[PDB]
RNA sequence: GGCCGCAAGGUUAAAACUCAAAUGAAUUGACGGGGGCCCGCACAAGCGGUGGAGCAUGUGGUUUAAUUCGAUGCAACGCGAAGAACCUUACCUGGUCUUGACAUCCACGGAAGUUUUCAGAGAUGAGAAUGUGCCUUCGGGAACCGUGAGACAGGUGCUGCAUGGCUGUCGUCAGCUCGUGUUGUGAAAUGUUGGGUUAAGUCCCGCAACGAGCGCAACCCUUAUCCUUUGUUGCCAGCGGUCCGGCCGGGAACUCAAAGGAGACUGCCAGUGAUAAACUGGAGGAAGGUGGGGAUGACGUCAAGUCAUCAUGGCCCUUACGACCAGGGCUACACACGUGCUACAAUGGCGCAUACAAAGAGAAGCGACCUCGCGAGAGCAAGCGGACCUCAUAAAGUGCGUCGUAGUCCGGAUUGGAGUCUGCAACUCGACUCCAUGAAGUCGGAAUCGCUAGUAAUCGUGGAUCAGAAUGCCACGGUGAAUACGU
């Protein structure tokens, strides 16, 4: 944190991920569309697998 | 960092892109067991004939606004200074300061 | 002794984030990239418009962008003809459909960004300092703050020995990490070096 | 310390006998956090003992340690520039804790082959009153008798 | 000079020259080999080290064409460097260009893929193939390659005693101040002192003071105990299949994962105390009095550090203090110092075979099973953007043999010969393997350092930088002490 030779004076920092599984079992032609036409928030991250 | 510093980056970029698969080529060849020994020969002394500047381990990693050659992360393309400052003011999303 | 930044402590705690996007880290850099060519060609098209926070969200495979403004009139302009060139050239830079939001400020003189740009504004005319000072703390303890503290630093006045100056009212603390405070700096450019300019603003815990 | 009391820790018995004796012996003579070690070597000598003296082992150590306990010590005054030797009494705990450190210092310093071996002739020597550690005691008793004028 | 005295001397009493001050009484600090009260691994009581040997690394000096620049008592010396073979590079020797290696302007024509010759290379010359899109109202020139002229570009060049921003230190110490009132001609004082008490200017009672601010405490992260939601890639007590294995049908109970809640406050009892604030014991409880560990750094001090991250006033150079290239140097070696690693052995060295962890990383990445090699590795090849696959076998420990106090069956510097891999390229100057050689050293003079509990000591494991290069730095678990009468 200093711009030159102190070597102790650090600072630090962290960064968290948080992740969450959901399963359909049953599904049919007009919930798979509906799944497949739906928006979410600016800062999540959707994966869907067949 | 200098401004000639910076074009040097440039100019090693370019050419390492620009000539890729010849050297793949020509290193497979003379890598490969079972060849005819004097292709190795061939391939061997082709190989130092291209430009020095498009080997991929001529490139030096700097930060993207200032040009430090030391103290470089990955994650964030930045050195540590830089860093700091973009975190205290808000703009790596996720970034905090921790305790344990 | 030195201080911690205060915006930087209490993110997560009473603050937010001035950026919210998921990316992996083959996307981090250049998203940082891009996001930082982007604040700088705003900030120097809008110098005149009284700009105080620029946020950005990355949805989808898009880009929106909202500014904080004082004077909403001269970013629109005359329907729209100076917010489209702005999205033009936003979307060039992003490399990807780009979109522009405008927000008001009902009160700049509890702005922390506004004061200080206001301070060294005069400061690059030949005005005085103490007079400066005293203005801002008027206003703010006038308009409704629980405390506000002005900092300043440099060739004060043309001096040779350099100095550093301050003046506070009301309460604030600094140690309380569930306390409002807004917090931000300038730099003034003149004749004799570059003076420096802090700005403190308390509004109660939450 | 200045301004404090600090208590006592507990300390597990022995798991072959039962004394908390032993167990603080075992302590003493372990180096480097290895008490599998030490009580190894505390075990053997003490069975190499047993038979040397055909009495039980705890009855074999407290009259190996009844010749080494001290009464009396030197402490060191200096106020008027001049050190002097001050004699005091012993209180128990210490008394032990004496005891075993001499035994144990003697012990390392000897010359047979296994620390076992130096151990049990170290305790079979005490017995009988002979060796560094009585040496050690009747020095520290010589001492505080030459200064009793100080008392 | 006169008077007086045996003498020692006494009494009366000037000038030249030189300086701009000499001095009294009070006020706020700092200091004392002055006094009083209280703190802290400060001492004392203990455990392990450094100073001696060999090796790794930084600094002074000397050497050299160059050994690039910066940090210098505590608070510089494994420090900027979280990684110098070329590159990085800012230094040296030699070969080269001048509106330029990086930008904005004006106007004269056309563009990117292969392939030949002289060059150490930079850079010079010969060739072959192509004719883009697009209002062509013909002006598009946007896209991007050439050359010419001049407003300009460029500088890791000096001043951290002209500066912004960032940091060290006293010190996580308990202090530092204001408004109104009152006292003194004034500088100033009171409040903030006093009797008790606390880790604390923490709290209560008194008192020409009455109130408020910055600090102290609390709100934030983590760890220890409980219950209610969801149960796959994570879990198996009851039930039933057997190729023995959570393998399979199943179960939602238990470990565990991660979201909302409960809990600790001197709350309850007894004694002391100013009919107080508090203190010392006891019950219940996973935990008791700040439960344990982090983050959090007041007004100020040292013209403390950094113009070489960056930004910036003033000075300075522009066919050169600015570009490009191949070789060398930062790794030198009579010597002095700081910080570390491995040892000098039986609480051990060597051979066989056998329990028990935690936290992390991975697409130009991590690389199983199988085959070849004594080995460092090589060939062929699944799986995995991951509670699923891979890195990846914990070590100290325990059981059985042998060595027998020897410079050793202890220690592993140095040197010869033969190899593997990264990389255009390992001479100077890389890491690792195999056969051989087998140095100093038997516990270290005067000095001197760390540590109060899951701590010291000791054993292994991961990551950042990174083509390759840790005995350094940042993290994780295993075994597990001694001592504190006292100031």
């Amino acid at each position: 944190i200093s711009p030159h030779v102190n070597k102790d004076a650090r600072d630090q920092y962290e960064i968290r991920t948080h992740l969450r599984l959901v399963d359909i079992v049953e599904p049919t032609e007009k919930t798979v569309d509906a799944l497949m036409r739906l928006d979410l928030a600016a800062g999540v991250d959707v994966q869907i697998s067949l | 960092a200098k401004q000639s510093m910076k074009a040097r980056e440039v100019k090693r970029v370019a050419l390492a892109d620009k000539y890729f698969a010849k050297r793949a080529e020509l290193k497979a060849i003379i890598s490969d067991v079972n060849a005819s020994d004097e292709d190795r020969w061939n391939a061997v002394l082709k190989l130092q004939t291209l430009p020095r500047d498009s080997s991929p381990s001529r490139q030096r990693n700097r930060c993207r606004q200032t040009g430090r050659p030391h103290g470089f992360l990955r994650k964030f393309g930045l050195s540590r200074i830089k860093v700091r400052e973009a975190a205290m003011r808000g703009e790596i999303p996720g970034l905090k300061k921790a305790s344990w | 002794g030195q201080k911690v930044h205060p915006n930087g402590i209490r993110l997560g705690i009473v603050k937010p984030w001035n950026s919210t996007w998921f990316a992996n880290t083959k996307e981090f850099a250049d998203n940082l990239d891009s996001d930082f060519k982007v604040r700088q060609y705003l900030t120097k098209e809008l110098a005149k418009a009284s700009v105080s926070r620029i946020v950005i969200e990355r949805p989808a495979k898009s880009i929106r962008v909202t500014i904080h403004t004082a004077r909403p009139g001269i970013v629109i302009g005359k329907k729209g003809e100076d917010v489209e060139k702005l999205r033009k050239v936003v979307a060039d830079i992003a490399g990807v459909p780009a979109q522009i939001n405008i927000a008001e400020v009902r009160k700049p003189e509890l702005d922390a960004k506004l004061v200080a740009d206001s301070i060294t504004s005069q400061l690059e005319r030949r005005v005085m300092f103490r007079r400066a000072m005293k203005r801002a703390v008027q206003n703010a303890m006038r308009l409704g703050a629980k405390g506000i503290k002005v900092e300043v630093s440099g060739r004060l006045g043309g001096a040779e020995i350099a100095r550093t100056e301050w003046y506070r009212e009301g309460r604030v603390p600094l140690h309380t990490l569930r306390a409002d405070i807004d917090y931000n700096t300038s730099e003034a450019h003149t004749t004799y070096g570059v003076i420096g300019v802090k700005v403190w603003i308390f509004k109660g815990e939450i | 310390p200045r301004r404090r009391v600090i208590g006592q820790r507990k300390i597990l018995p022995d798991p072959k006998f039962g004394s908390e004796l032993l167990a603080k012996f075992v302590n003493i003579l372990m180096v480097d956090g290895k008490k599998s070690t030490a009580e190894s070597i505390v075990y053997s000598a003490l069975e190499t003992l047993a038979q040397r003296s055909g009495k039980s082992e705890l009855e074999a150590f407290e009259v190996a340690l009844e010749n080494v306990r001290p009464t009396v010590e030197v402490k060191s005054r200096r106020v008027g520039g001049s050190t002097y030797q001050v004699p005091v009494e012993v209180r128990p705990v210490r008394r032990n804790a004496l005891a075993m450190r001499w035994i144990v210092e003697a012990a390392r310093k000897r010359g047979d082959k296994s620390m076992a071996l130096r151990l049990a002739n170290e305790l079979s020597d005490a017995a009988e009153n002979k060796g560094t550690a009585v040496k050690k005691r009747e020095d520290v008793h010589r001492m505080a008798e030459a200064n009793k004028a100080f008392a």
